[PDB]
């Protein structure tokens, strides 16, 4: 349990979840705010 | 022992095949000879340099002698842009008839190579015109090839063998360098496109028998003497002017008209006659700085000496330099080799841009292949340069008498400088390979008016600057303020008629795709610049291995332990940036051939639309161009092409075979060694016949040095193939 | 041949000449160490250069040292 | 080894075995030009290489971009 | 007289009426390249002493080929020469001879 | 007793080491006049993986 | 070699799933001739909807050429 | 006459003789013993 | 906005080579759409894939953008105020992004060192004192800013391992 | 106009010259 935490928490599990979050959230933001080639004005 | 390595004992004692291969490879490397004294070594050196400036002479007179026997250079005269010109008649016995009939190019009656390599517009342009004239300049250079082998012999006699001091007179050496080498030899080309170029350009010939007779100008030398020097500039060449024809020809003989003469699409001949004539006056004033046995002139130990900051941010300055410098052969080798290869760079980027040969422009192969050639030579040399800093750091370097000079603080702050060329390398591979990606990405979905094209805006206002009216900046030569103004009185009408024409590449339109292209350059030159810095100022010892400078300046590694120490010699690191030279270069020309192809079949959109993704350079420019050479020779026979299409697959195969010996190393090919030594000593009828040296594999230095070989030969020799076949197949 | 050169920050704790597989190096008394010996190659034409004795150093920066130099058969390792 | 014996597989497929029949005698995809061209490496530079890779150097802008794509990265 | 049957049949003038006569010539220059590696070999290959003698299986001991020697290789590179260049003109001579050759 | 005690930590001196310019504590000293009497301890490894070494009085600053 | 073995079936419940919710195969299986096989559809996020290719059917998808369209009709 | 001779002569000779000498030639210097 | 010509530019909304690509695309589009009857699925989504592009080349066209020769926009670099949302505004956003990250990772990285096994610490990382970290870096340019003012960003050239030279 | 027999003759042997010097120079480097 805990170590399963800690096991989480290592380095090549937490860098899967962190760009996975990173990826659906880009991903997210290229959605609503699709094709955007420079930042409007 | 064997006589091979007479220069090697420790070779002439090896009972393998390395000591033949390493005879071959340290014959020059004159320092590390059994019994070398410096005094041996210098006179070496000087003969050497005489044996081979007669090898360039040799050379010459032999392109010369070809030329006159078996070209067509007085045809070729007579219609520029409409004769090819011929190099050397081929004699192939292994040739079909096919092969005989379809390498009978120009007007000869024989199998011939078209040249390539400018020397036809060269030749017209200094005034030679009959096949008379190259054969005389043919056997003069032939004499003065055999006058510069007796002067070699000569200095080699023990009365005439200069001591160490004679090498080391730096004053002397540069004063007469800069008058005499440099300046009058300056002086003397002008009296030649004076006396002879500019008459033969303007129709009448002016050899050696009317010589003497023919004033250059209508006007003697009273207007040199009295002063009136304007008199010489006074009626240029009409801009309606035929080269070699008296239509439209003037009188003038020295200039600065600028621009080019309209139609030859070259420099006027006044023009460098008038430059070669000032160089000549500021580099024979050059000569006269230095001090040698007259009492006046600098002294350039002192000079050094006295240049040290008073803040002592640059530490004790250049105290100590100047013995450092002459002491060290390696130190001039690798100033002399950066100088040189700047300028071999030089020449690749301002012969397109502005050809000083008549007809030179319009011949588009030759252009190609002389950019090729210089860049790629100057991009070795650079390498070789930064090779023997290296080997000047390791041998010739003293940290005792450098203490303190700006050598000494580049050992003690080299991580920074090794560490800021990383971080300017990643920075601009990163980008720039992101954007390559990114509009491939784009071009890809279909979607290109995404593409990240950033307009270099700054080498646009640099043209703007200069004269270029595209852009619309306007500011210093494109707009009207002083600088124009001073400009307006000689140059500036001929030098903004180059610059603002769609024909000449004076300074080509620029968009994001030469943005692009050219950080790519700058990611290839920093990475380049970062392995050689590297390998240069760990030469003398790293972290990994601190007594670096015991071991030479090129050994194999020190063993596996450690981590494992391959590479890691300052050889090896010359070794891993040439490959990353040969990219850079490749990358320039690559730029250089597709913007001039594009530019050359009238429609520069091409490469204005395709050169922001990596896609387009693949098919439009590789794939696309590639068609015709490929089709050199094929099942329904063959053509001119044949040969290039032959060369190029020639240097794939010695491209990939240089894979070979970089991927696969010393130890497997050992043991396989050892195998066919053990099967050639069990078989009947072979053990008879019984090797000399014992067959080992090749040594980690050496085999890295035979790839290495391999992979430059079969770049250069597949690009030359592509860069030659192509612009002939689609130009002539 | 090769060279092989001892320097004095050995400990004498003799993995240099374990690790040889051509017996080049030998541990003589020496009072400069601790341990009371210093190695030493007497047998240095035998030295293939291998570098096994600078691979098993412990001491930074090695007490031993293998210059590659001359090649003789005994150096190029060949059974032929 | 597996380089060559694909591209020999694909070259012979395309053009001795794939085809279309129309009643007038098989249209192989690369017409035949194996028998007479497979015999120089230029052949198969050219013919091979230079000729099949129309379509994955074309592709950009249809479905095969991604395919585009991947070759470049490949490479 | 076999190294000419190649040059004969598969050289450049294989289909020409020429083809043996070429093919013998190109057999005579190869003899003539193989007598000049020969007398290289003879020079540089017999330079040591070779104290070790030779025996048979048997363990006999046996004198060292006269063959194996500077002066002997010379005396059978010439005999190898003449033998060469006999051996072409016989190929020659049994292609211009021979019933069944074609 | 000569050089540093044991437990302090010591700059090293010696231009080749690994641990240049570094701070290593040391874990004893010889006094039997030995060459390199200083046993330093270092919580980083070298390229060999070792964590320890010995240096002299004057490679050492404390 | 259990733990592989699951692996393998995760990827066989995947493409055999792919084939069921996410292609054509129902379309293929009446006019195998003309409709290309495609088992993956890509979502239309950065302009990648155009691999999305025309493969028949009324289906827009990656063409697939593992065959398990063939597989599957056989079986 | 040298165009129509010349050539014949010279490919030959530097392509072929001059190469199979200068091979041997150095073969044999390469291959002498030091003594 | 209507945005001046700039380095031999025309803007992209009054461009007719713009106009032609919207065109071309749009036309490829349709050609794309007219194998699909109307009421199959793919219609609609190639409908709404033309109106994606449709909706971009107008926002291309309002957003100020230069066009060039060959019809795509071209980005203005050299700070002109006219085209600063092209490179400096999300320049700025990513020097400040870049910089979040690096220090997050130089104040855990400073933090773990005073751990009692700090190597362990470095690939097992400690969650919460890391989110932390990471949400502290929000204000790194302040922070850095103090730490280069009180010269604790560098640390001295004594401290430093370096080569013998 | 081509080059006279005798022309190229003089240059070869002129270059024949050349390459004895050169023979002469290489043995005197090889000392
Ligand atoms: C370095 C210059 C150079 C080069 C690259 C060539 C190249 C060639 N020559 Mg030319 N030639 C040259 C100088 C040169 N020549 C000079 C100075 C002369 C004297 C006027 C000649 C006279 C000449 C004749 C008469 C003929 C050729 C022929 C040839 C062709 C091949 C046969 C051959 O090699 O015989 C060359 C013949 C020689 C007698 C040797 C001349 C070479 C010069 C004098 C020495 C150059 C040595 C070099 C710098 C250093 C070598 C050392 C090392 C690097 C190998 C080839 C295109 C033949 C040809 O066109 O075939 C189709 C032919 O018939 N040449
Ligand atoms: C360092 C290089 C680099 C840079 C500066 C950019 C910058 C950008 N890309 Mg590109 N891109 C890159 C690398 C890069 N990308 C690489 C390596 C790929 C391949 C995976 C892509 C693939 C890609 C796609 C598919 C898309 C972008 C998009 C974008 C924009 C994102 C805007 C946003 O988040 O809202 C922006 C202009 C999006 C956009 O709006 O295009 C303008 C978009 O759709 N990029
Ligand atoms: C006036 C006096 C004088 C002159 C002419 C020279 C000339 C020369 N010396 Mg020097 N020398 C002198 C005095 C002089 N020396 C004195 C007083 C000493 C004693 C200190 C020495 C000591 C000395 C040494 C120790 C050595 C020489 C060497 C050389 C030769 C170098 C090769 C060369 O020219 O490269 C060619 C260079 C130029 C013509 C100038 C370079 C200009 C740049 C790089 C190029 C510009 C070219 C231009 C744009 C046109 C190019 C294109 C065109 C071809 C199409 C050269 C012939 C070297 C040697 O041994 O050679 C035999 C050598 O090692 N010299
Ligand atoms: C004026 C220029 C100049 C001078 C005087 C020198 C002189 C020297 N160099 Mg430097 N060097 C130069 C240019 C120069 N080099 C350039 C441009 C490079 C970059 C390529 C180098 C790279 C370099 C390295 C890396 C090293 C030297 C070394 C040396 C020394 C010994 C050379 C040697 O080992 O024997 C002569 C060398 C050889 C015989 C090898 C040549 C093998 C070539 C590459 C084969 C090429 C194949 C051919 C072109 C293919 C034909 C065509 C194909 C179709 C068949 C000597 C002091 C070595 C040394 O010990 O320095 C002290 C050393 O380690 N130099
Ligand atoms: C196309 C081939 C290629 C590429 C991309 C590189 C790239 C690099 N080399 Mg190498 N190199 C190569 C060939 C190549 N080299 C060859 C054949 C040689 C001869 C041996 C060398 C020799 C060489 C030396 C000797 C040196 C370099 C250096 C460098 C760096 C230069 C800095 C730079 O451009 O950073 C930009 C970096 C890149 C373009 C690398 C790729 C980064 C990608 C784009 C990011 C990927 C992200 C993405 C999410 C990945 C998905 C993977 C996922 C499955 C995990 C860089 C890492 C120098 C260095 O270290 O400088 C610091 C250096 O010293 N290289
Ligand atoms: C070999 C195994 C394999 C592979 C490579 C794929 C690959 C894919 N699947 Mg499939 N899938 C598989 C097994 C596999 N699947 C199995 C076993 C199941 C059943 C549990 C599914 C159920 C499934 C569904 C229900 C969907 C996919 C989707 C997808 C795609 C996007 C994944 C996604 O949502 O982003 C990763 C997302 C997160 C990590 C969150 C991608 C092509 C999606 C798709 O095709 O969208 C159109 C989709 O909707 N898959
Ligand atoms: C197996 C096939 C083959 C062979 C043997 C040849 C042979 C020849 N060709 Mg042909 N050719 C071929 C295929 C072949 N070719 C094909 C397929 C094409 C395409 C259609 C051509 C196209 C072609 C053209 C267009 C020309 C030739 C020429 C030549 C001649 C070169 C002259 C010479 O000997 O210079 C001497 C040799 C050299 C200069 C080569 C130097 C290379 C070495 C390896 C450099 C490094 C040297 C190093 C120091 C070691 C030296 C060791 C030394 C002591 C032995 C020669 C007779 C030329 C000719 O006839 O001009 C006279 C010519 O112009 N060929
Ligand atoms: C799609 C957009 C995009 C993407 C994907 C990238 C991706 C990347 N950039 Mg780039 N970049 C972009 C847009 C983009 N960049 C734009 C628009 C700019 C203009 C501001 C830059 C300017 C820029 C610089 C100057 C550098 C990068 C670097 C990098 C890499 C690491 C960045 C990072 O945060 O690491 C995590 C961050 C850290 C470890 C902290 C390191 C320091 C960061 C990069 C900057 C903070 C320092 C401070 C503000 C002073 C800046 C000085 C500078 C002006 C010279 C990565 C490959 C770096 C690189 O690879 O070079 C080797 C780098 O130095 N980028
Ligand atoms: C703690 C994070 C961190 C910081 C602040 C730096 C800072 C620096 N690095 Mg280093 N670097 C890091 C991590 C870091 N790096 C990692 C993980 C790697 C391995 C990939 C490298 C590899 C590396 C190389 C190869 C080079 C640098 C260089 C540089 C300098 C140039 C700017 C830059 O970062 O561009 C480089 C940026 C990158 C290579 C991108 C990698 C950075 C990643 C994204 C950070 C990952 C850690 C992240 C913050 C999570 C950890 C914390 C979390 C648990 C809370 C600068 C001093 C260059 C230099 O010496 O310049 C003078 C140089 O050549 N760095
Ligand atoms: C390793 C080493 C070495 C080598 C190094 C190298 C190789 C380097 C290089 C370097 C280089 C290669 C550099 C370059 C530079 C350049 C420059 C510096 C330039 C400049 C320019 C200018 C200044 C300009 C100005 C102008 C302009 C802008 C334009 C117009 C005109 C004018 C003039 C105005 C040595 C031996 C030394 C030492 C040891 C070590
Ligand atoms: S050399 Fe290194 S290994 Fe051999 S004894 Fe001295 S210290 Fe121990």
């Amino acid at each position: 349990m805990k170590n399963f935490q800690i096991y989480l928490s290592t380095a090549p599990v937490l860098a899967a979840v962190w760009f996975t979050v990173l990826a659906g959230i880009l991903i997210e933001l290229n959605r609503f705010f699709p094709d955007a080639l420079s930042f409007p004005l | 022992a064997t006589k091979f390595p007479k220069f090697s004992q420790g070779l002439a004692s090896d009972p393998t095949t390395r000591r033949i291969w390493f005879g071959i490879a340290t014959a020059h490397d004159f320092e590390t000879h059994d019994g070398m004294t410096e005094e041996k070594l210098y006179q070496k050196i000087f003969a050497s340099h005489f044996g081979q400036l007669a090898i360039i002479f040799l050379w010459t007179s032999g392109n010369l002698f070809h030329v006159a026997w078996q070209g067509n250079f007085e045809k070729w005269g007579e219609d520029p842009l409409h004769v090819r010109p011929i190099a050397h008649t081929i004699w192939d016995p292994h040739f079909g008839q096919p092969a005989v009939e379809a390498f009978t190019r120009g007007g000869a009656s024989a199998p011939v190579n078209i040249a390539y390599s400018g020397v036809y517009q060269w030749w017209y342009t200094i005034g030679m015109r009959t096949n008379v004239d190259l054969y005389n300049g043919s056997l003069f250079l032939l004499f003065v090839a055999g006058l510069f082998l007796f002067a070699g012999w000569l200095h080699l006699q023990p009365t005439f063998a200069p001591a160490v001091s004679w090498f080391k007179n730096a004053e002397s050496r540069l004063n007469h360098h800069l008058s005499g080498l440099f300046g009058v030899s300056s002086l003397a080309w002008t009296g030649h496109l004076v006396h002879v170029a500019i008459p033969a350009s303007r129709g009448e010939t002016v050899r050696w028998d009317n010589f003497l007779t023919t004033l250059p100008h209508p006007a003697g030398l009273a207007p040199f003497f009295t002063g009136q020097w304007a008199v010489y500039a006074q009626n240029p060449d009409t801009a309606g002017h035929i080269f070699g024809t008296s239509e439209g020809a003037g009188t003038a003989i020295l200039t600065f008209l600028g621009g080019f003469h309209p139609q030859t699409q070259s420099l006027w001949l006044t023009d460098m006659a008038h430059h070669h004539l000032a160089i000549a006056v500021v580099f024979i004033i050059a000569g006269h700085q230095y001090r040698t046995n007259f009492g006046i002139g600098h002294s350039m130990k002192e000079i050094l000496e006295a240049h040290t900051a008073p803040s002592g941010r640059l530490g004790a300055g250049h105290t100590g330099l100047f013995d450092t410098v002459n002491n060290s052969l390696h130190f001039q080798l690798g100033l002399a080799l950066a100088s040189v290869g700047v300028l071999c760079s030089l020449t690749a980027q301002h012969m397109y841009s502005m050809p000083p040969y008549a007809f030179l422009a319009q011949d588009f192969t030759t252009q190609a292949a002389l950019y090729s050639h210089h860049q790629y030579i100057a991009g070795f040399i650079m390498c070789g340069a930064f090779a023997h800093g290296a080997i000047f750091f390791i041998r010739d370097y003293d940290p005792e008498a450098n203490k303190g000079n700006v050598l000494a603080r580049m050992l003690e702050h080299k991580e920074a400088i090794i560490s800021h060329l990383s971080w300017v390398s990643l920075f601009l591979g990163f980008h720039t390979l992101g954007l390559y990606v990114h509009n491939d990405v784009m071009q890809a979905f279909g979607t290109p008016e995404k593409q990240i094209l950033i307009e270099p805006v700054f080498a646009q206002w640099i043209q703007a600057a200069q004269g270029k009216a595209l852009y619309g900046f306007d500011i210093l030569l494109s707009g009207d303020n002083a600088a124009t103004a001073a400009g307006n009185s000689i140059y500036l009408p001929g030098w903004l008629a180059g610059i603002n024409s769609s024909t000449n590449s004076l300074f080509l339109p620029i968009g994001p795709g030469d943005f692009l292209v050219h950080h790519a350059i700058a990611l290839g030159l920093h990475t380049t610049t970062l392995i050689l810095v590297k390998g240069a100022l760990d030469a003398r010892g790293s972290k990994l291995m601190p007594d670096k400078k015991d071991f030479g300046y090129s050994f194999p590694c020190d063993g596996p332990g450690r981590g494992g120490t391959c590479d890691i010699s300052a050889w090896d690191a010359f070794y891993l940036a040439v490959f990353w030279e040969l990219n850079t270069v490749s990358w320039t020309v690559f730029y250089f051939h597709w913007k001039h192809l594009a530019l050359w079949q009238g429609n520069s959109a091409q490469f204005d639309e395709s050169s922001t993704y990596i896609m387009g350079w693949l098919r439009d420019y590789l794939w696309l161009n590639s068609s015709q050479l490929i089709n050199g020779y094929n099942p329904f026979g063959m053509n001119s092409l044949s040969v290039w299409a032959w060369m190029f697959l020639f240097g794939h195969l010695i491209y990939a075979t240089g894979f070979m010996f970089l991927i696969s190393w010393r130890g497997y090919w050992q043991e396989l060694i050892e195998t066919l030594v053990w099967a050639h000593e069990r078989t009947p009828l072979a053990n008879f016949v019984k090797w000399n040296d014992k067959p080992v594999a090749l040594s980690i230095v050496q085999a890295r040095l035979v790839g290495l070989t391999h992979f430059a030969v079969g770049f250069v020799l597949t690009y030359a193939a592509f860069v030659i076949a192509s612009t002939s197949g689609k130009f002539g | 041949s090769h060279a092989v050169k001892i320097y004095d920050t050995c400990i004498g704790c003799t993995q240099c000449v374990r690790a040889c597989p051509t017996d080049v190096l030998e541990m003589v008394p020496w009072d400069g160490c601790k341990a009371g010996q210093i190695a030493s190659a007497p047998r240095t034409e035998d030295c293939v250069g291998c570098k096994r004795c600078e691979a098993a150093c412990p001491t930074d920066f090695l007490s031993v040292r293998v210059y590659l130099g001359s090649e003789t058969t005994r150096s190029m390792g060949l059974a032929y | 080894s597996i380089s060559i014996v694909i591209f020999h597989f694909s070259w012979k497929m395309q053009s001795d075995v794939w085809g279309s029949v129309t009643g007038n005698g098989v249209s192989h995809i690369t017409g035949g030009n194996f028998a007479q061209s497979a015999n120089t490496i230029n052949g198969w530079l050219r013919d091979f290489l230079w000729a099949q890779s129309s379509q994955v150097i074309q592709s950009y802008g249809s479905a095969l971009s991604a395919y585009g794509l991947i070759f470049l990265g490949a490479h | 007289f076999f190294v000419t049957g190649p040059f004969i049949k598969l050289g450049p003038l294989r289909s020409t009426d020429a083809a043996e006569l070429a093919g013998c010539l190109s057999g005579a220059g190869l003899v003539l390249i193989l007598t000049a590696c020969l007398s290289i070999y003879g020079a540089t290959a017999f330079q040591r002493e070779e104290v070790v003698g030779l025996k048979t299986l048997s363990g006999r001991t046996i004198a060292k080929d006269p063959l194996q020697s500077s002066e002997g290789w010379a005396s059978f590179t010439s005999g190898w020469l003449v033998g060469g260049l006999s051996g072409v003109a016989w190929s020659y001579v049994l292609t211009q001879v021979l019933p069944y050759y074609s | 007793q000569v050089g540093p005690p044991r437990g302090t930590m010591v700059k090293i001196l010696r231009p080749e080491s690994y641990w240049f310019n570094d701070y290593g504590k040391v874990i004893s000293v010889d006094q039997t006049g030995v060459r390199y009497p200083v046993v330093v301890r270092f919580e980083k490894v070298n390229y060999a993986g070792v964590s320890t070494n010995n240096y002299a009085l004057d490679e050492v600053e404390y | 070699h259990f733990g592989q073995l699951g692996v393998i079936f995760i990827w066989l419940s995947g493409m055999y799933f792919h084939g069921a919710r996410f292609s054509n195969y129902e379309a293929w299986l009446s006019d195998p001739t003309h409709i290309k096989p495609s088992a993956q559809v890509v979502w239309p996020i950065v302009g990648q909807e155009i691999l999305n290719g025309d493969v028949g059917g009324g289906f827009q998808g990656v063409q697939i050429t593992s065959g398990f369209f063939q597989l599957w009709r056989g079986s | 006459m040298a165009a129509s001779l010349l050539p014949s002569i010279f490919v030959p000779l530097v392509g072929l003789v001059f190469p199979a000498v200068a091979m041997a030639s150095l073969f044999l210097y390469i291959e002498k013993e030091q003594v | 906005r209507d945005v001046q010509p700039y380095a031999g530019l025309t803007p992209c909304k009054t461009s007719k080579a713009f106009a032609k690509r919207e065109k071309t695309e749009l036309k490829a589009l349709e050609k794309r759409l007219k194998k699909y009857d109307p009421e199959s699925a793919p219609a609609l989504a190639l409908q709404a894939t033309m109106e994606k592009t449709k909706t971009r080349f107008a926002n291309y066209g309002e957003s100020g953008l230069l066009c060039g020769k060959d019809g795509l926009p071209h980005l203005i670099v050299d700070g002109n105020l006219e085209h600063l949302g092209e490179f400096a505004i999300p320049g700025l956003g990513f020097l400040y992004v870049a910089g979040w990250i690096g220090y997050a990772g130089r104040s855990y990285i400073q933090e773990n060192k005073t751990a009692s096994k700090p190597t362990e610490g470095e690939i097992i990382i400690d969650v919460p004192k890391a989110l932390g970290l990471m949400f502290q870096a929000g204000a790194w340019p302040l922070l850095a800013g103090l730490e280069l003012k009180n010269g604790t960003l560098t640390a001295p050239e004594s401290e430093i391992t370096v080569s013998p030279r | 106009m081509p080059l006279s027999d005798t022309q190229v003759f003089t240059a070869l042997f002129v270059a024949l010259i050349t390459g004895i010097l050169s023979l002469r120079l290489g043995t005197q480097l090889y000392k």
